[PDB]
């Protein structure tokens, strides 16, 4: 278990990447770490880390505090603190979502507060108007540097990725549109895995591009509309029905 | 402006101490919902508790949606504001809700105009939402050692958190499709696969009006390949 | 041209964006106000002309025909209670002018509230209006 | 209930200041709003140098100074006060000095000026000059 | 408290002075 | 350790004895002092703490040298003292009862903490410990930010 | 339940007021109390022979 | 003639606060760290304008890099 061991660091900061990305451009801007003189092509690439969850999970300063909140660097798997960290250093459980579940609505597992709408893309950290726990998951030829795999293949890895990291409502992989939708069992888990997969590969050991893994663009893990879809809009209707029932008796 | 309006805090959320000490930095922050300065409250809930608690949102837009400036959940009854506006709109009525207006401009218009919101009508007043608390009650009233099998007759509704959960009771991996419903569970161990048989809506084979469920499953499954 | 639906929502948007930067140079051009709210009208969104109405309403209440054109826009979706409540808040900003209480008049006729439309009338009387009104009363 | 300042070590501050000179990360970002606002205070600051510029007769001057804890900007504290008449008399030997110099020396070697060129940046007073013994200052020998 | 208790448990800090490790 | 003028009154009889020792301490200052570029924000502090605590420990050293050794003649102190290889603050914080133990003169600054009160590594430890049991938690800290202070050790 | 309001004295160098920037916003009126305009008159003869000048 | 009331100065404000510490430097040390400080100051102000195309020169003479 992750509570018998104390965590492992993920790198240390001499391992650790400088900020000054990829000189995209002619000139750095020193009050906004970007670069400029030249926006000529994307900025995005892939995580050269990825959170090992078994080899790295552990103890730290937080799980002595009572700290609430999960490493973001942990969910990143570069988070060069390991047991001296405060930020805790393992999977969101149901213990810990539900310490946390009065705070939670206002903000993220990563202790970062929410805002009224999504970024455009549905990129950034989710909304507290909607507590969505289901993450789109583009970027999927870029991901595996266009390895031409069966769907079947696709959805498995994406499987063997997600369920890794957080108790699974539901996935679906697109062929039609090439991507995920990755329903999870709480907003926490949600957002955990959204920072833990974003920009990392869903190549493997075994397939023959692992050495390219860096060099493409990385998995594009954003915040999932509902589907128009009025199979599942009915399904999601009558949940919430039965949540409100829930409340509503827990009101007297 | 002067400090006119107070802070509207509620108290799950700040804690069970008889003093607290929170600060306020007036004109502190943009708020999360209406992009607009006011005063920023905060506080750590104990002493030596890590974790600050900041005031979000804006006492105006407080006040509007009828909510704690901390939680975003109902000053009332401790709920999120979506949700208990669902509820109100269930019973009483059949539609009530708090449309934000998603461009920012117009946001700061909204929070700026001294109007309650769809639920916050109801819950402002104690008697009403007594009221509406009444109504809601009134409504109410043969083991090969496979280690891999293939489930189905899956309720379309049913999460795999809830699959795996039984499972642990009745005792790993899990794959479901909730399209085809070819649950292609699978144990760590067929030792565990063992157990779990010899333990024993559970359809269950174990490859590696019966003939109607077949069927149903037949066309879905289909259905589930063609996509 | 107008086929389908998004492309119909990309069409309102433009639209609207004419529409609302006109107003934003002259606040006071009523026949703009009024010709936008009569677009919201045709696109079949009530909420959203009303808004126009409101807000055109404010900019300058004394224009009259504005508060006519409301109150029609209102009775043609048989919103009969909103044109209703509208011409009474009309009546209360300017009693003093006449073609409103006449409008007033008119939609209750036709509505055949005999007794409201007498109970209004004793009101309008009782504000020592023009002989007119007393006339027609 | 007050107390005086902390009369820190020095090796804080110019540590600080040597982290604030590869300033790129998320870390210290309010930092460099702090640089921004201390503009307000630069003159200020720069006025305060000037009034405890070492008098030519002093080797090495030390002074008291306030420091902002991200190093956004250095105040030289210490009021630069004198006996007058005493004053007057160094500066007195100063110009016999000085005036002796311009006697003795057949050139006299000015300063390039700027000091320093446009590549070469504000050298590290620890790294360079703390190590390095100052030259004698002006004054003329006394009986 | 027993000031020989204090004498004991100011060693149990793996470092020396004012910087203890205390586990 | 300011430098050396011809307004320096040069190093008494006994320096020669303890040179070595604080130039220890004066290299590792100097190995303290570079752009060691932690981008992390924590591990920055602790750099910082490093200096902090390395000028504690040369202070003490000269303190103990003193008072507690009572070795060093009192001349030689003074010079020290004037010269700053030991900050004369401290060292009168220390000789004072009740902070016999201290990390640094900005951990007893009732002002500069929002809180009209001193550092928590004041509290002693055992203090600590009761409040902790009290509640249910443990020590929810393990060092200050004004140095790297895990208590102050007043006892 | 009670509680202690401060004032924490932050860092002078960064702005005092973040909130602030200087925001265009648009009023709403609030006039949800109607209030009449209200002219006492009835000019015809001298009303209607004007405009013709007028 | 100065006026009297205004009996808080620039320094004694600022000492006031937590944020500043005090030290004893040398004078050059102080004019070197003000030069960095400064010269730090001015460049994040330049490139918060945006304008990453004015180079400041260590020795405070500002150009354009590009045309
Ligand atoms: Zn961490
Ligand atoms: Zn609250
Ligand atoms: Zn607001
Ligand atoms: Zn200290
Ligand atoms: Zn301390
Ligand atoms: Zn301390």
């Amino acid at each position: 278990s992750w509570r018998d061991k104390s965590a492992k660091v993920q790198v240390k900061e001499s391992e650790l990447p400088s900020s000054i990305p990829a000189q995209t451009g002619l000139t750095f801007n020193i009050w906004y770490n970007k670069w400029s003189q030249g926006f000529a092509g994307n900025t995005r690439f892939v995580s050269p880390f990825a959170l090992q969850p078994q080899l790295h999970s552990g103890k730290t300063r937080g799980d002595n505090d009572g700290q609430l909140f999960f490493c973001l660097f942990f969910a990143k798997g570069m988070c060069c603190l390991g047991p001296k960290c405060e930020y805790l250093h393992h999977i969101p459980d149901e213990e810990d979502i539900g310490k946390l579940a009065l705070r939670t609505e206002v903000l993220d597992c990563f202790g970062r507060e929410k805002f009224a709408d999504y970024r455009e893309d549905m990129g950034g950290i989710g909304s507290f108007r909607k507590k969505n726990k289901t993450l789109y998951v583009g970027g999927i030829d870029g991901a595996l540097n266009s390895k031409h795999l069966k769907p079947a293949q696709i959805e498995s890895r994406i499987r063997f990725v997600f369920s890794r990291l957080g108790d699974i409502d539901r996935i679906r992989y697109v062929e039609s549109k090439n991507c995920g939708f990755v329903k999870f069992k709480y907003q926490a888990n949600a957002e955990f895995a959204k920072e833990a997969m974003s920009n990392q590969t869903l190549l493997l050991p075994s397939d023959k591009e692992w050495d390219d893994r860096r060099e493409g663009t990385g998995l594009l893990v954003k915040w999932a509309n509902e589907d128009p879809d009025p199979a599942a809009q009915k399904r999601l209707q009558e949940e919430l029905k039965l949540e409100s029932l829930n409340m509503m008796v827990h009101l007297i | 402006e002067i400090n006119e309006p107070p802070p509207n805090i509620c108290e799950q959320c700040l804690g069970d101490e008889a003093n607290i000490r929170m600060t306020k930095i007036p004109q502190g922050s943009e708020c999360k919902i209406c992009t607009l300065p006011f005063t920023l409250y905060h506080f750590k809930t104990s002493k030596r508790s890590n974790n600050i608690i900041k005031t979000l949102i804006c006492v105006r837009c407080a006040t509007q949606r009828n909510i704690c400036q901390c939680c975003m959940l109902d000053s009332r009854w401790h709920i999120p504001i979506q949700l208990r506006d669902h509820l109100i709109s269930l019973v009483n009525e059949e539609n009530v809700m708090t449309e934000e207006a998603k461009n920012d401009m117009m946001k700061r218009f909204l929070s700026l105009k001294n109007v309650k919101l769809g639920g916050a009508q109801i819950t402002s007043d104690p008697s009403e939402a007594d009221n509406i608390v009444d109504k809601l009650k009134n409504i109410l009233l043969k083991n090969p050692s496979t280690k891999s099998f293939f489930l189905y007759n899956i309720d379309a509704s049913i999460p795999e958190w809830k699959i795996t959960d039984t499972v642990s009771q009745l005792l790993l991996s899990l794959i479901v499709n909730h399209k085809a419903k070819c649950g292609g569970l699978r144990f760590q161990s067929s030792e565990l696969g063992e157990r779990f048989v010899s333990k024993i809506i559970f359809i269950i084979p174990w490859s590696s009006t019966a003939e109607n469920i077949k069927l149903s499953l037949s066309l879905n499954k289909l259905i589930q390949l063609e996509l | 041209d107008i086929l389908d639906l998004e492309e119909l929502r990309e069409y309102q948007r433009r639209k609207r964006t004419e529409y609302e930067g006109y107003l934003k140079r002259n606040r006071l051009d009523m026949g703009q106000w009024i010709r936008y709210a009569q677009f919201e009208i045709e696109q079949h969104d009530m909420r959203r002309a009303r808004s126009i109405f409101e807000r055109a309403l404010l900019v300058d209440s004394s224009f009259i025909p504005l508060w006519i054109r409301y109150i029609d826009a209102e009775l043609k979706v048989k919103c009969i209670n909103h044109a209703r409540n509208l011409m009474n808040r009309a009546i209360s900003t300017l009693p003093r002018v006449d073609k409103l209480w006449y409008k007033y008049l008119i939609v209750e006729e036709s509505l055949n509230n005999v007794e409201i439309v007498r109970s209004l009338y004793t009101k309008w009387c009782s504000l020592e209006p023009g002989v007119n009104a007393w006339n027609s009363f | 209930l007050y107390t005086p300042k902390a009369e820190m070590p020095p090796e804080h501050l110019r540590k600080i200041i040597n982290t604030h000179s590869d300033m790129a990360s998320k870390m210290y970002n309010t930092d460099k709003k702090a640089f921004l606002g201390a503009l307000k205070y630069l003159p200020h600051a720069i006025l305060k140098l000037l009034e405890n510029m070492p008098h030519p007769w002093e080797q090495a001057k030390e002074v008291k100074v306030l420091y902002h804890t991200s190093g956004a900007i250095t105040f030289v504290n210490e009021t630069p006060r004198v006996i007058e008449p005493v004053y007057t008399a160094q500066w007195s030997a100063t110009w016999i000095a000085m005036r002796r110099e311009k006697r003795d020396r057949t050139h006299f070697k000015r300063m390039r000026f700027p000091p320093f060129d446009d590549d070469e940046p504000p050298l590290s007073y620890e790294q360079h000059i703390e190590n390095i013994e100052p030259l004698d200052p002006i004054n003329l020998p006394l009986d | 408290f027993t000031k020989s208790e204090l004498k004991r448990r100011r060693k149990t800090r793996k470092g020396d002075g004012p910087w203890g490790s205390w586990s | 350790p300011r430098i050396k003028t011809r307004r320096s009154k040069p190093a008494p009889d006994g320096f020669e004895k303890i040179k070595p020792t604080l130039t220890d301490f004066e290299i590792q200052l100097r190995d303290a002092q570079k752009d060691k570029s932690s981008k992390l924000a924590a591990k920055s502090n602790e750099q910082l703490w490093e200096i902090m605590q390395l000028h504690h420990q040369r202070s003490r050293y000269i303190y103990t040298l003193y008072y507690k050794r009572k070795a060093i003649s009192k001349d030689l102190y003074d010079w020290l003292i004037k010269e700053k290889y030991a900050d004369k603050l401290l060292i009168a914080k220390w000789r004072k009862t009740g902070y016999e133990k201290l990390c640094c003169l900005r951990c007893i600054q009732k002002n500069e903490t929002n809180n009209g009160s001193t550092c928590i590594c004041r509290v002693p430890r055992a203090q600590l410990e009761e409040e902790a049991r009290k509640k249910g938690t443990q020590v929810s800290f393990h060092q200050c930010v004004h140095c790297g202070c895990r208590g102050c050790a007043s006892t | 339940h009670h509680i202690e309001v401060v004032s924490k004295q932050m860092d002078p160098l960064l702005p005092r007021f973040v909130g602030k920037k200087a925001r265009k916003v648009v009023a709403p009126t609030e006039n949800d109390e109607v209030v009449p305009v209200l002219h006492m008159d009835g000019s015809n003869d001298r009303g209607e022979a004007d405009p013709n000048e007028w | 003639l100065p006026t009297n009331h205004n009996k808080t100065k620039l320094l004694k404000s600022l000492k006031n606060t937590k944020y500043f510490q005090q030290t004893t430097i040398d004078w050059v040390e102080a004019g070197l760290q003000l030069c960095r400080q400064g010269h730090n100051m001015l460049n994040l102000l330049i490139h918060r304008k945006g304008l990453t195309y004015l180079h400041l020169d260590y020795n405070f003479n500002l150009k354009p890099t590009k045309t």
